[PDB]
């Protein structure tokens, strides 16, 4: 049949420019085998597409923006927070190959991590390590791309690749497909099996060309373009107006600006649907980005615990890392929950536990500790 | 001899090729056909190219399209790793990395 020959790479920092020096970008950049320096010698992967994504920050948290390769990035000052992104790769993402690389070794030429312990702890590593400053990176990347736990060579019918190309052509301009149009394009080749269409959309999403979620619940948008629909969330998630903690009523045009008011309220609905903020009232917005301890403290657990705004709240009392609650139920109770990123802990002042469990339920074998 | 070199060549002529992946399997004492190294090479291209256990360097795998052959290079051979190698061909075109689809056993 016809193979796909495509893959995506998310750079996971805590560096990113250093690995951009091997490219010669605000994520989502495309490269071919000649583009990568040090890996163009191998004609084995001459016709292979590479997709590079990368981010970084403290409150920036986009878990969902196999079928990829994750090069984790480390620096000597950030080694204390190392379990975080590794557990993030283990939980979210997929079963993708992981390449851990330590950068800026010139400032401390004597520091090496215990790569054996983390390699045995994380079975997606398999001793793909580098200790270079600003190459074995090309060898590790090649040995990671061609893996059964990843999709680079996958045999699918050519009609599938025609449908994928047509979907890309439609999505690069429309930026959001309708379910009716999705079915129309799928049946252009006659394919209408829910399983077949689901697998086609999964291979289109996990490769990061056209995104598709199971929690949109919106009839206006079925699939969506990462080149705009993710950068849109990036702009509103931080614009120095959400830093204070509250976004204006409808001043998203001041934030952003191909983007208009129709797209403005499209993305408004999208961001309420992703369970990231709550619209409160009169155009108010939260953007929230006993002793319970979590390894790999999820970045968005306070944004999900602060959705209950028409519930216990004293008065506009939020730390952007915490909040204050005032029970409106029987009797009177005053509560406050606040987070500590440096300790990966959550505090409770005195339903709250029920909401915390309902939020952490969206994790796969996430270890928790109570005290 | 122990820790030596041994290049094994396995040739296939006039078959599916494009709808075929070549995998080497070592099992002397009825070891249930353990997977060693497979390759879905298509001309100069190569898709699967994965190993197991002994991994790369120890065992090298290559494919040449000049005579349609697959070469397994044995280096640093550990004496207890004594097994007989068989060639297996996979033909299914639905789902990459198909171990159970290695139905057409070789010579
Ligand atoms: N001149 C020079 N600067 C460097 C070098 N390596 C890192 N830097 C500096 O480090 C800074 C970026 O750090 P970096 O590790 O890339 O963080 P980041 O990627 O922006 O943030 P992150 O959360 O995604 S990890 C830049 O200001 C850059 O100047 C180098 O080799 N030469």
């Amino acid at each position: 049949l016809v193979h796909l020959q495509e893959i995506k790479v998310h750079l996971i920092g805590d560096g990113k420019t250093s690995l951009l020096k091997q490219l010669i970008g605000l994520n989502v950049v495309t490269k071919q085998a000649p583009n990568i320096k040090g890996l163009e010698n191998d004609d084995e992967l001459k016709e292979c597409l590479f997709h590079f994504w990368d981010f970084g920050g403290q409150e920036i948290m986009h878990a969902s923006h196999r079928s990829s390769v994750y090069m984790l990035l480390l620096d000597s000052r950030t080694d204390s927070n190392k379990h975080y992104w590794l557990r993030h790769i283990e939980k979210y993402g997929g079963k993708s190959p992981v390449i851990v690389v330590m950068n800026k070794i010139d400032e401390n030429p004597s520091y090496n991590i215990e790569q054996k312990k983390i390699n045995e702890r994380f079975p997606a590593i398999e001793n793909r390590f580098h200790r270079i400053s600003c190459e074995s990176i090309a060898k590790s990347l090649k040995s990671a791309v061609l893996h059964p736990d990843s999709i680079y060579g996958t045999p699918l019918a050519p009609s599938w690749i025609k449908v994928k190309e047509k979907l890309v052509e439609a999505t690069t301009a429309q930026r959001y497909l309708n379910r009716t149009e999705v079915e129309k394009i799928c049946n252009d080749s006659g394919i209408t099996d829910p399983g077949e269409r689901k697998t086609l959309l999964g291979y289109l999403n996990n490769l990061g060309i056209v995104l598709y979620f199971e929690a949109l619940d919106l009839s206006e948008i079925y699939v969506l373009d990462p080149h705009w629909v993710t950068i849109g969330v990036y702009r509103i998630i931080n614009s120095s107006k959400t830093k204070n903690g509250h976004l204006n009523t409808s001043a998203l045009g001041y934030i952003l600006n191909t983007y208009t008011l129709l797209e403005q309220r499209y993305l408004l609905d999208i961001m309420k649907q992703f369970e990231l903020c709550y619209d409160e009232g009169k155009g108010l917005f939260i953007i929230p980005s006993f002793i319970m301890k979590y390894d790999y403290l999820p970045s968005t657990i306070i944004p999900r615990l602060m959705i209950a705004m028409q519930h216990q709240i004293l008065d506009r009392m939020q730390w952007r890392y915490g909040m204050v609650l005032k029970s409106q139920d029987h009797e009177g109770a005053l509560a406050k929950v606040v987070a500590e990123t440096k300790d990966s802990t959550i505090t409770i002042a005195i339903i709250i536990w029920y909401e915390i469990k309902k939020i952490n339920a969206n994790f796969t074998n996430l270890d928790v500790k109570e005290f | 001899q122990a820790g030596g070199s041994l290049r094994l060549s396995c040739a296939n002529s006039g078959l599916t090729f494009s709808t075929y992946t070549m995998g080497w399997f070592r099992q002397a004492p009825g070891k249930e056909r353990e997977f060693v190294a497979a390759i879905r090479w298509s001309g100069t291209s190569t898709y699967y190219q994965d190993h197991a256990d002994s991994v790369k360097g120890r065992f090298t795998i290559s494919r040449d399209n000049a005579k349609n052959t697959v070469y397994l290079q044995m280096n640093s051979l550990k004496p207890e790793d004594t097994a007989v190698y068989y060639c297996a061909a996979s033909r299914l075109r639905a789902g990459v990395k198909a171990p159970s689809e290695y139905d057409y056993w070789g010579q």
